[PDB]
């Protein structure tokens, strides 16, 4: 498997293995497999991570900030700031989404995705 | 004379279309470029008044 | 066989080297001096 | 030998020709639009849509010219110019 | 019949033969490039409104100003700035006449035309393409000498490719030519076809033709004119 | 000579070339869709189940020229034009 | 042999040489601007207005080559040089 | 002369373009199918299977032409249509 | 007839050096135009910097299929040879 | 002479068969040689398994020049319909 | 009875039209691949336009070599047919 | 009347042309093809060229050796014709 | 009489008129892509303008190579017609 180590800015956010990874990078849409050939890669400012694990539901995150890192052993997300599904509440995410303002529709959108609701 | 009245018909178009849809936008380039230097000549005078 | 090479070769070029004269003088030095003013 | 069975076989080379010619093209046209259009909707699963309407476009053109060729079949195997 | 070429109302002086059309079309385009220029001289203005032809004239000599600076400074060759526009204008010129309605029938069939595009004449494009070869031959002689320009330019930019480089230097003027010819005998050729059709099937594919031709034309221009000054640049260089 | 020799000799060329242009046009265009399609999947492997109906479609105009050229062949083998 | 027959046999072997490369020109050219076009939309939705631009400027020429060809095309079916 | 021999030399000739025209687009798309799945594995070794099944196809699309251009030969060497 | 067997032959070459400009031309053309899109997709600003080079090679090519264009004059208006 | 005709048309038709052949070989392998190029480049360690399909790759495309030779049997040593 | 002399030129012709044909293919292609490399360097490096004419004019001057050492060869086989009789 | 031997020759050749035709176009295509990857791999790795000769050369080997086997056709296809009276 | 030499020097022409139009367009194109790694290479990577001309001079050679012997069997077909009776 491959080790996905999501980091954020203020801490360490999440690390564990896992079997895939899929994430929107600017060039479009990247797939990570265990040997995947090391790369580095922006994420779109409406990005988001769904990764699929061993026995486990595919935790989907939504992510602003998003930067990719692919190594010959472990996948690293440096991340200003992430938020898993769980904990985001669709009202205030609809609310803001397609604001005037750039980063608040882009963070806005990448959480709708990460719900799922597109 | 059949292909010059075919060739007349033709230049007629040729006309209509240069004015429709092209000088307008020619036109509107020179005059463009003529307020701009304009516009120069009258900052430069204001400011050697001022 | 109109392809071969004229003499009207000499001529056009004769023409045309007159007409550089003019763009020497009357059209390249004066826009030259008006864009250095400007 | 018969001057109408000499005229008709080089029109028929020449449709050949023709054909050969715009097959080829439509078939290459047509391949790289395509990779294109894989290529975009491999990169923006959403853009789909907006990417069917230009694509669209360029296969039309890319198909524009078989057409033509086509039509020159009638003008050579049916109705061979110079025929005698 | 198509009636391909067959220059009309040729001459001969001096054992020299020429061709009256060309010549005839040359001169009108020197006439207008000239009217031109007078009339740019007498509306000269660098503290007013511009002209229209002002405005023309400006644009053109500030980009071909432009190409030049990129390739070589004006310092070294400012020769190679008037050089240029007269011939692009010039070109401009001799591909735009030619849309206007000067097509009369030669009471056979052979539909001809009282004004011809001189570029459609191997003699005019050889003239101008053999004029820069020799410009931008003698400016590299002069930046250089006849010492040190024919080892430069058989070394050319690698030495060890020799022949390749003298397959270069002599075949450029030919292309230079040549694609004049091309692109506007295409033009004539084509438009002496569509006068097959009678007028009301004629006047569309004319019309189409003569469209494209004005871009095709000036397209023309610019590549000649930008290939001169970049061979003018390759031939003045270390 | 028979006209009907000529005749047939010249349909045989033409239709060898008809081939030859459609078989050209068919193979790359499809090898380069192809293409484009494993690009895809090797970027994004989940992506295969919807990114097989553009590449369908692709080959469906690679393929459809080529096929519909293929027909005209025939004809020139089978129902020659003019065959006097 | 008629010398016309044989003549006019050679014009339609020449007017299927030129469509056939003229047909192989405009479609590869068309083909390769499409694919630009197709993957500069796809980078950025909405710069397609701009992408036009160049893009039709592109088939301004391999398109008309095409039509050059077919010019010559009829010059050679309908006008054969030296038919005499 | 006799017409069975026109008719053997025209099929003869076209075979061969039949064939070689096969040829070069079964080369030139597996060369580009190639390309594609070798550029897949470097990317991402662990979709092997994954990239194995789709690249068979583009070859199954490629090959078949080049198999149906050569399955004419049969047609057009042996059995020569129009034989007189 | 002598001059029909080389006239026809003239206009066969001919043809096929049209059809080898043609190809030249459209493939030339096609590149330099996917070239340009593409760069103008990853940049508006310098359009023109784009166009120059595009157009020096759009001449290049231009100049390779009217190579043959104007050997077609040769080819099938005056044949070398035709006697 | 019905031999005469029937010789020439079959080595032209074989000279075409063995040129076509010799475009789609070399065509494939530089295409497929430059995708093992530009992966070795990327990856120098990664030969040992992009030779692998490489392999089968370049076995796809010069079998069909090698299946080409095949018919040089078929029309310069024994043509069919020779008589 | 056929002329040798219109047979003899007849296939010199036809041989230095495919001269051309293919010379001008070649010439065509590089020279378009060529501009290519050279449009996306200038967009990639906007200062390169000085920069990355040397490689880009060694090819096409190889290119062009090609194509007019064909020019040449066809000239010969049209105007001086070899074995002409 | 005319001779056998004379077309068959005349045949031979042009077949002969043809196979250099095409195996010249595979070759050219194919040194072009794999020395642009090979460029383009130092170029983006300029210490590895040292190991990245050893499968370009495979890959050209692969392809010249693939045009002398045309080349050989030549002898066959002209200076001994099958068929030749 | 139909002149068999006629035949014979007018398919050798054709023939090599093939041969120049093979190699014409293989010399063109692998020079065409060589450029254009050679010049992708120098925009991005302009400090190896001095080394990566080692490989592309070599690939140049080899293209270039294939294209002379196309030159040289051509002049055989043509100069010195092989088969003439």
């Amino acid at each position: 498997d491959l080790n996905v180590e999501i980091v954020a800015v203020e801490r360490e956010l999440w690390s564990g293995p896992a079997t895939f990874v899929f994430t929107r990078t600017t060039a479009g849409e990247i797939g990570i497999l265990p040997r995947h050939i090391p790369l580095v890669a922006q994420l779109v400012d409406d990005a988001m991570v769904r990764v699929e694990r061993e026995g486990e539901d595919d935790l989907r995150i939504a992510v602003d900030g998003g930067f990719l890192s692919v190594t010959e052993e472990t996948v690293r997300i440096l991340v200003e700031n992430a938020q898993f599904e769980s904990e985001i509440d669709a009202d205030a995410a609809k609310e803001d989404a397609a604001s005037d303002d750039e980063r608040t529709a882009a963070w806005g959108r990448a959480r709708l995705r990460a719900l799922g609701q597109i | 004379m059949s292909i010059f009245i075919g060739q007349l018909i033709g230049f007629a178009v040729i006309a209509f279309i240069i004015v429709k849809w092209v000088v307008p936008p020619v036109r509107t380039l020179m005059r463009n470029q003529q307020e701009a230097v304009r516009a120069a000549l009258a900052e430069s005078a204001e400011a050697a008044k001022k | 066989n109109f392809l071969i090479p004229n003499g009207t070769f000499f001529a056009v070029l004769i023409i045309f080297l007159i007409v550089l004269g003019v763009i020497s003088k009357w059209v390249v030095p004066p826009i030259s001096k008006v864009l250095a003013e400007r | 030998l018969d001057p109408n069975a000499i005229i008709t076989a080089g029109a028929l080379i020449g449709g050949g020709l023709i054909m050969g010619g715009g097959a080829i093209g439509a078939g290459i046209g047509d391949g790289i639009a395509g990779n294109a259009l894989i290529s975009g909707i491999a990169r923006q699963p959403e853009a789909q849509g907006r990417l069917f309407t230009p694509f669209f476009i360029t296969v039309g053109l890319v198909e524009a010219a078989y057409f033509i060729n086509l039509a020159f079949m009638a003008l050579f195997v049916f109705a061979t110019p110079g025929l005698q | 019949a198509i009636h391909v070429g067959h220059h009309t109302l040729v001459f001969e002086l001096f054992g020299m033969t020429f061709n009256g059309d060309t010549i005839l079309a040359t001169a009108v385009t020197a006439v207008i490039v000239i009217a031109l220029a007078f009339y740019l001289r007498a509306k000269v203005t660098s503290t007013g409104v511009p002209s229209g032809v002002q405005l023309f004239w400006e644009a053109l000599t500030i980009q071909m100003r432009q190409q030049i600076e990129g390739s070589i400074g004006m310092k070294i060759a400012p020769f190679v700035l008037p050089l240029s526009v007269t011939i692009f204008v010039f070109i401009l010129i001799s591909n735009w006449l030619a849309v206007l309605p000067l097509q009369y029938g030669g009471a056979d069939g052979a539909a001809a035309e009282l004004y011809k595009a001189p570029a459609s004449d191997i003699n005019f494009v050889l003239a101008l393409a053999l004029f820069v070869f020799v410009c931008y031959h003698a400016a590299g002689i002069w930046r250089r000498g006849i010492v040190g320009h024919p080892i430069k330019v058989v070394k050319g930019h690698v030495a060890f490719l020799a022949p390749i480089n003298i397959v270069e230097e002599l075949a450029k003027p030919i292309s230079l030519a040549l694609r004049l010819f091309g692109n506007i005998f295409a033009g004539g050729i084509l438009v002496a076809l569509i006068a097959m059709f009678p007028w009301y099937i004629q006047w569309f594919p004319n019309a189409v033709w003569k469209t494209f031709d004005l871009f095709v034309g000036l397209i023309q221009a610019f590549i000649f004119s930008l290939l001169t000054i970049l061979y003018f640049s390759q031939s003045m260089e270390l």
